[PDB]
């Protein structure tokens, strides 16, 4: 019911990794059950920060985790390596840059700005 | 053994269990207590004038030699019906206590002297308990127990208020009142008196011909002996898995001395299960205690007969500083002990084993033995051996607290999985 | 044993038993099949790590407190404190009765190489998250991991960056106090108890129902084979053959059906153990009470001890909606 | 019960019964633990709130 008319999220149920399919097949007084599954494989380790400050105010990622290779920053996506620049919509704004630990400095581009200065004039 | 236990002549690699081993004993230590003097049952069965029912002698015996196949020539009878002993072993079982008796009855109640039995002839006169255990000898006696015109000495009861208790014997003579008139007179209607008398005469036929009753009542009790047949004693031996018997108390084991503190009314000693644990000497005032002899169960670690021949054995539970004098002469329970200790043996927890040798080493477990070892069949041309199980590889892990790591590259993989659905259908 | 349980080592007993047939060899089969099915039981809930891991020298993790959860060296065993007070909390003359032919085998996973696996599991979910369920396992800081175990239930990451210290200091007397839950009352560990002390019973009165006389003789085979000839001696002892096989038969049904009872509960655990320790799981009130968040394995003696870490909300303000 | 079902309460019954051991009281054990266990059950399904 579960892994062959669906994905199932619970772990280690379907089959030993991440999910994807199921096939079922028959045998004398049972059941044989084919799991195509996905496993991770070659790593790379950099540094991380849990917050960015720009302008005395704190940008926590949307939906990734924050990542640098020793002089830009980039956000990527947790289960694959796919660094991007960090944009105005990536990023969401909450406090003010004191009341966390980790925080280190970098500059947030702003789409809007260059473009929308570069027209008007 | 193992191919006997699975009855096929191929074995698949796994450890099997097949039987047991225990150390049979050596020899043998009889002791009984000192018994003196014979007392003469040949006196004691015959009487010049047998008693009545309504008052019967008893006689009670103790301390003397107990034979009992002497008897078959002074008295004549042809049933000898001996329900509780065989006997010819009553030379050498020790009683504590027992009971002669004999009476005289009419023959048509011979069955009536038996455990349940009812009746007027039984209830009233002698009736034995619903246990009984002895020799009742019943023999037809007319050559010297009538007269041509008529003995008269024979007695009985059949007037009584109620039933008699067991093995009891009332010889009042008091009127019975069996009517609504007051019996207070010597004699005369409704006042009946209670003692009939039996009339023998030649005429008779069975039946009605006297017999004469004899019984030998035992009794069995855990307590002091006292009476023993003539049977040899013997001497002491310690500390060695032998036969004794103490008293009429069979076993085999181990003795050696102990801190019991019995108390001098104390004998025997027990313990869960009714199992006898110490025993007093029937001539020192010693306590001692015995405990049943080492033994065990055998298993056969195997690999392969495709692959090769070569077997390992295993003694569960057992010190095997021991196990060599199991291998002994023609004594041991198994009857293969070639074994024995041919070199390699090695102590574990769970036993002990012969066969394999230890390594210093680590692989993941084949055939496993227990308490974390585990044996296999490989090289080091082809041997045994047996090592500790391994959970794994160790692995560090950089841990730190600005540090993260990224997969670049993934892998699609399939595996399978069996589950059973159904069984076979049937009907009886 | 067949034979040195109804005969005791007498001789003509075996040869009027092996007229019966083969009675006895489904008693020898059915305990082995138990025996192995229960040490099977034990390779699913703990033996699920790929490899050993092992945690670093230095130990800090964002202030959080796990000290009385990690093993200690200073023992000769490398048990938490936890695990020492529940080996001591449960109570494992008696066995010397246990000379008829009981035996009792020893597991084949010992205790030391059992906390080596709950260490591993311990270094791996509190060093790598729940990478390491799936693929090799990747470093990641503590409070990162915390803060997607905050995403995972619909509250938004700042709320664990702001409130660290009030969090870490929660944790810390939440386990606190419930080291001293379990040594406050004595009825917190009955299940385990409950097991002891039903196999101990069902052998105390099998050993006791051994000398009973099920209307014969006597309840010694040796008086009755030298207190009476053979062709009654046999007539004796049939009774007591019959009478002690019934025994022996009741108390095998009732071990399998005890088995079969244990088998369940050993597969939740098992599942239980893939799901809430090795990630997060979504099903209420399956890994705890409330919102779920994490969960430690500790070891006791037949049997296997949860620690679920959850959050619960609190005050409560209402307002008007739209 | 173990007498009222076997022994029509006689008397020579229950001393003959007496002779054979303790076989009924498993019967009264186990009888008593399943009781227990159905009390049980309804505690876990509706008494969650
Ligand atoms: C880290 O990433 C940055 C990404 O910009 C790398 O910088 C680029 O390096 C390439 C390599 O020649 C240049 O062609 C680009 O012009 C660089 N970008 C910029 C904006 O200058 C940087 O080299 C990387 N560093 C390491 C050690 O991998
Ligand atoms: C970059 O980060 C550093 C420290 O992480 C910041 O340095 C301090 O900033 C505060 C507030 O601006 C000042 O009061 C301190 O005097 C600074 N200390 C030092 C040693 O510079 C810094 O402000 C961040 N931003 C920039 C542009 O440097
Ligand atoms: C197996 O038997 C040997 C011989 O008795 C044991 O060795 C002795 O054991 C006692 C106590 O059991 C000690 O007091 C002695 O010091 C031991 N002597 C030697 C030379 O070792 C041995 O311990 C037994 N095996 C086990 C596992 O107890
Ligand atoms: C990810 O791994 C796969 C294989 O595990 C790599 O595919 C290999 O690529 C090389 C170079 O073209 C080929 O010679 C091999 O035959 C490929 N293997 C297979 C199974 O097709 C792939 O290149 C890896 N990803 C990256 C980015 O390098
Ligand atoms: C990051 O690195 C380590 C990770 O554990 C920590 O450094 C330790 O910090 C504690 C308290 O702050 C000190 O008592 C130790 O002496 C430090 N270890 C060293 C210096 O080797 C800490 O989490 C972070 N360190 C810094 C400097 O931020
Ligand atoms: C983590 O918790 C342990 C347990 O309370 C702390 O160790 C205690 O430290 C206090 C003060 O030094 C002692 O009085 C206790 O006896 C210690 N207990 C034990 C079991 O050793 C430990 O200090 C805590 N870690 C940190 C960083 O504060
Ligand atoms: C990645 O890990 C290795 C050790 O596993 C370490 O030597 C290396 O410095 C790490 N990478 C970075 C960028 O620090
Ligand atoms: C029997 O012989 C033993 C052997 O010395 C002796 O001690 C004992 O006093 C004798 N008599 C009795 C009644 O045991
Ligand atoms: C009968 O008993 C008397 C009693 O002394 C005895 O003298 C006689 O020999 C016995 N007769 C037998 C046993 O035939
Ligand atoms: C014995 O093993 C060999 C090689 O593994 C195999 O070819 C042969 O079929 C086996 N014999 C039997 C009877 O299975
Ligand atoms: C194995 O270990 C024992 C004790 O640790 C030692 O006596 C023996 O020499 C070792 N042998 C090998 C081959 O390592
Ligand atoms: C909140 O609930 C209370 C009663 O529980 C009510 O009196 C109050 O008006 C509510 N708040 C608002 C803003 O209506």
């Amino acid at each position: 019911s579960e892994c062959v008319l669906g994905q199932s999220k619970r772990v280690d149920f379907c089959g030993k990794g991440y999910h994807l399919m199921s096939f079922p097949q028959s045998a004398p007084h049972g059941v044989v059950f084919l799991h195509v599954t996905y496993v991770p494989a070659q790593e790379k380790n950099f540094t991380t920060a849990p917050a960015i400050c720009h302008d005395g105010k704190a940008h926590f990622p949307r939906e990734g985790v924050f990542v640098s290779n020793g002089t830009h920053w980039f956000v990527t996506q947790r289960n694959f390596y796919e660094p991007q620049i960090i944009t105005t919509d990536n990023t969401f704004v909450s406090g003010n840059c004191d009341v966390v630990i980790g925080i280190v400095n970098n500059t947030v581009y702003d789409p809007l700005q260059p473009e929308l200065d570069s027209f008007k004039e | 053994e193992t191919k006997c236990t699975l009855k096929s002549f191929t074995v698949e690699k796994g450890i099997y269990q097949t039987s047991n081993f225990r150390v049979q004993p050596t020899e043998s230590i009889v002791r009984f207590p000192n018994i003196t003097n014979l007392c003469p049952f040949d006196e004691v069965f015959n009487a010049t004038r047998f008693a009545s029912v309504y008052a019967w002698n008893r006689k009670r015996i103790s301390n003397c030699v107990a034979d009992y196949s002497v008897l078959y020539n002074f008295a004549p009878f042809f049933a000898f019906k001996c329900y509780g002993v065989s006997p010819t072993k009553l030379n050498d079982l020790c009683f504590t206590n027992v009971y002669a008796d004999s009476f005289v009855i009419r023959g048509n109640e011979v069955s009536q002297i038996a455990p349940g039995q009812t009746g007027n002839i039984a209830d009233y006169n002698y009736k034995l308990p619903d246990d009984f255990t002895g020799c009742v000898i019943a023999w037809n006696s007319n050559k010297l127990d009538s007269k041509v015109g008529g003995n008269y000495n024979y007695q009985y009861r059949l007037f009584r208020k109620s039933n008699l208790k067991p093995f009891e014997r009332d010889i009042s003579t008091e009127i019975y009142q069996a009517g609504n008139k007051p019996c207070n007179g010597v004699a005369g209607f409704n006042c009946y008196f209670p003692l009939r008398s039996y009339g023998f005469r030649p005429t008779y036929g069975v039946g009605h011909q006297p017999y004469r009753v004899v019984v030998l009542s035992f009794e069995l009790l855990h307590a002091p002996a006292t009476v023993c047949g003539p049977k040899k004693s013997t001497n002491l031996v310690k500390n060695k898995c032998v036969n004794f018997n103490f008293n009429g108390l069979t076993g085999t084991g181990v003795l050696t001395e102990s801190n019991k503190k019995f108390l001098p009314f104390q004998q025997f000693g027990r313990d869960i299960a009714d199992t006898t644990d110490a025993v007093r000497d029937p001539q020192t005032l010693e306590i001692l205690d015995i405990t049943p002899c080492s033994f065990g169960g055998v298993s056969v670690i195997t690999p392969g007969t495709n692959t090769s021949n070569q077997v390992a054995v295993l003694y569960q539970g057992v010190n095997c500083t021991e196990v060599p004098v199991a291998i002994h002469a023609d004594q041991l329970t198994p009857t293969w002990r070639v074994y024995s200790t041919g070199s390699n043996v090695f102590q574990t927890r769970a036993g002990c084993l012969i066969g394999a040798e230890y390594v210093n080493n680590s692989y993941e477990c084949d055939i496993p033995i227990g308490a974390g070892i585990c044996a296999s069949y490989q090289t080091q041309s082809q041997s045994i051996i047996a090592y500790t199980m391994s959970l794994g590889a160790e692995n560090l892990v950089a841990y730190s607290n600005n540090s993260i790591a990224i997969p670049t590259n993934f892998t699609i993989s399939v595996t399978t999985e069996i589950l059973p659905v159904s069984m076979t259908k049937t009907s009886v | 044993d067949c034979t040195m349980y109804i005969c005791g080592d007498s001789t003509e007993c075996s040869n009027l038993l092996l007229q019966y047939g083969s009675f006895c060899t489904q008693l020898k089969r059915a305990l082995t099949g138990i025996a192995v099915e229960q040490d099977k039981n034990t390779q699913e809930v703990f033996a699920q790590v790929k490899q050993i891991y092992k945690t670093p020298p230095i130990k800090y993790f964002g202030g959080f407190n796990f000290s009385q959860i990690l093993p200690d060296p200073s023992k000769p065993s490398k048990r938490s404190p936890i695990e020492d007070l529940l080996f001591n909390k449960v109570t494992l003359l008696i066995c010397a009765q246990k000379f008829n032919g009981l035996t009792v085998l020893p597991p084949l996973l010992t205790d030391e190489m059992i906390a080596q696996y709950t260490s591993a599991l311990l270094a791996g979910t509190i060093t790598s998250g729940w990478t390491f369920g799936a693929g090799p396992a990747l470093q990641i800081p503590f409070p990162m991991q915390m803060a997607y175990r905050f995403n995972g239930i619909g509250v938004t990451q700042n709320v664990l960056y702001e409130n660290q210290k009030l969090i870490a200091n929660q944790f810390n007397s939440a386990i606190g106090k419930i080291q001293d839950s379990l040594s406050s009352t004595p009825s917190a560990l009955g299940k385990l108890q409950d097991v002891v002390n039903h196999n101990a019973q069902a052998l105390n009165t099998l050993v006791k129902q051994l000398s009973s006389k099920f209307g014969a003789i006597s309840s010694v085979l040796n008086d009755i084979l030298s207190r009476l000839d053979p062709p009654e001696a046999e007539v004796q002892i049939d009774r007591l053959i019959t009478g002690r096989l019934q025994s022996l038969q009741t108390y095998v049904t009732q071990q399998l059906i005890r088995a079969a009872e244990i088998r369940a509960s050993a597969n939740l655990a098992a599942t239980k153990m893939s799901e809430c320790v090795l990630g997060q799981s979504k099903r209420v009130d399956f890994c705890g009470k409330g919102y779920h968040l994490m969960s430690f394995p500790q070891s006791a003696p037949h049997g296997v001890v949860f620690l679920h870490v959850t959050y619960v909300p609190a005050q409560e303000k209402n307002f008007t909606t739209a």
